[PDB]
């Protein structure tokens, strides 16, 4: 007891480490921009909707839109439990958790001091500017994520691994594998949980704390595809990249 | 630790829960109502809640109760297969919401709340905790101190990660497995809210006086 009691809270055991490092590097190879998107930091020119689409803002998100939900596959493709999933299955997944993971990758390179969020690490856009773009209000709800997630000073292991459990949603229309799928959420959370008590956060409360932050993602996603018929109506369908009518038409 | 016990929570659920028209968007109307005021005796039974402001009260009830009463429906319709169990004992089945058209959000129900409450055999406990959870959201607009509020909702996660850790030690993810089903009670919640304005515009389906009061400005 009190010894035998005082082996809680634990940290990585053994072959969560290796699943630790096996998405860490799977983010951080997916991550576009490594430890150099501050030095590399392209500032949108000041042109600026909830529609009303500037197609001039429009057109530089809809160039580097490509890339970015490829990484977001690369990410998916390189993570064992989900390699091993059906064709149908593992395209459910890769729908419902694209724009999640894309706003998430988009809210962890928030400054303060600039009032920018960082799109493919490459360009540094402003609230009016990812608004009137398209976007319209979601781009608020992923600014003031970036806002929120600041003090949680978030590193590569944590975002890798909230990515995942955003990717192993059993609560996802027309799944087969179901509890193969709730199974990796489970082990993957188990070892966030333990990777969370290991680094010991300045925050108390941390780990309910920022899984509450899964709803304001989840509805990040949910408003996108609204957000994205008000686009269709508003243009041009050629105007969307294939890449993004594949992951969003439906 | 226990500055926000589970046996005062679980005992609210109990308090207000008992043991196991033709329209079924009516009769799920009528269920709502009812349940409005069983929903503020359960808010009362709930420790500090009674103590915040009237005003924030009633703020965090009207801005939780979709949600609240769609948990509380989505438990008791563990056992309840296929379909729904109302409080007012009546059944809905999953072919007579597709037949009121209801059957999309109905089936996200069924699935992402009953399904995954009975799979993993959510207690009473827990689901005490997670609508009290819900019911102390600091976000909401215009409660007078939010940071009540927030150390509250604090307070619950405490009390309810330590149960888990307590009742399920061989479930070490139980917590986080129970809190990854409030993005779909919060997802589910806001579409219900939706089809209760639509048919609340329509005028065709009955909505009653608590329900009506909530689809209403304050
Ligand atoms: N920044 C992320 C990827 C990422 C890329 C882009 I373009 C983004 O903006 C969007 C997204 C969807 C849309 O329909 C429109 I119009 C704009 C976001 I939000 C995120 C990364 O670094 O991977
Ligand atoms: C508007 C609407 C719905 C909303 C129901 C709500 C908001 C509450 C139900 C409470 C009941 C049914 C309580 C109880 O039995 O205790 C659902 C999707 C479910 C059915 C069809 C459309």
């Amino acid at each position: 007891e009190m010894i035998k009691s005082l082996q809680h809270r634990p940290s990585p055991s053994a072959e969560e480490w290796e699943l630790i490092h096996v998405v860490t590097e799977a983010h951080r190879s997916t991550n576009a921009q490594g430890s150099h998107w501050k030095q590399k930091r392209k500032f949108l020119p000041e042109d600026i909707p909830d529609d009303k689409v500037d197609l001039e803002a429009f057109s530089e998100f809809t160039k580097i839109i490509t890339p970015a939900i490829t990484r977001v596959v690369d990410f998916a493709k390189k993570l064992p439990m989900f390699s091993e999933l059906p064709c149908e299955d593992q395209i459910i997944l890769l729908k419902g958790c694209c724009m999640e993971i894309m706003s998430l990758r988009a809210a962890v390179r928030y400054d303060p001091e600039s009032e920018t969020l960082t799109l493919s690490g490459e360009m540094a856009v402003k609230r009016e500017q990812l608004k009137n773009g398209g976007l319209g209000v979601v781009s608020d709800a992923i600014f003031d994520l970036g806002k929120s997630l600041s003090a949680f000073n978030l590193d590569d292991t944590e975002v890798a691994l909230l990515q995942a459990v955003l990717l192993m949603s059993s609560d996802r229309t027309g799944l087969i594998c179901v509890d193969k799928i709730e199974k990796c959420q489970e082990t993957y959370l188990l070892a966030f949980e333990h990777y969370i008590n290991y680094r010991k956060h300045n925050i108390p409360h941390f780990w309910p704390k920022l899984l509450m932050k899964v709803t304001d993602l989840r509805m990040i996603g949910a408003c996108h595809a609204s957000r994205f018929l008000h686009m269709k109506v508003e243009c041009p369908t050629e105007l969307f990249p294939p890449l993004f009518l594949e992951v969003f038409e439906d | 630790n226990e500055d926000m016990p589970v046996e005062r929570i679980l005992e609210a659920e109990l308090a207000v829960e008992p043991k196991t028209p033709n329209d079924p968007v009516t009769n799920i109307c009528q269920a709502a109502d009812k349940q409005l005021f069983t929903l503020v005796e359960w808010a009362k039974r709930i420790p500090h809640f009674s103590e915040l402001p009237l005003d924030d009260q009633v703020i965090l009830l009207r801005a939780g109760w979709n949600e609240l009463l769609i948990a509380s429906f989505s438990h008791r319709s563990i056992a309840v297969k296929d379909g729904i169990l109302l409080a007012t004992g009546l059944h809905v089945h999953r072919n007579s919401a597709h037949s009121a058209g209801v059957g999309a959000i109905f089936d996200r129900v069924l699935t992402e709340l009953v399904s995954k409450m009975r799979d993993m055999q959510m207690d009473k406990t827990e689901l005490g905790c997670l609508r009290a959870i819900v019911l102390f959201n600091p976000d909401s607009k215009g409660l007078s101190n939010p940071a009540e509020v927030e150390a509250l909702r604090e307070k619950v996660y405490a009390s309810l990660e330590a149960y888990c850790k307590h009742k399920y030690p061989e479930q070490p993810g139980r917590f986080a497995k129970l809190l990854l089903r409030l993005p779909a009670l919060r997802s589910i919640g806001l579409k219900c809210l939706e089809h209760l304005f639509f048919f609340k515009l329509i005028g065709d389906t009955p909505i009653d006086t608590f329900l009506m009061e909530m689809l209403e400005a304050p």
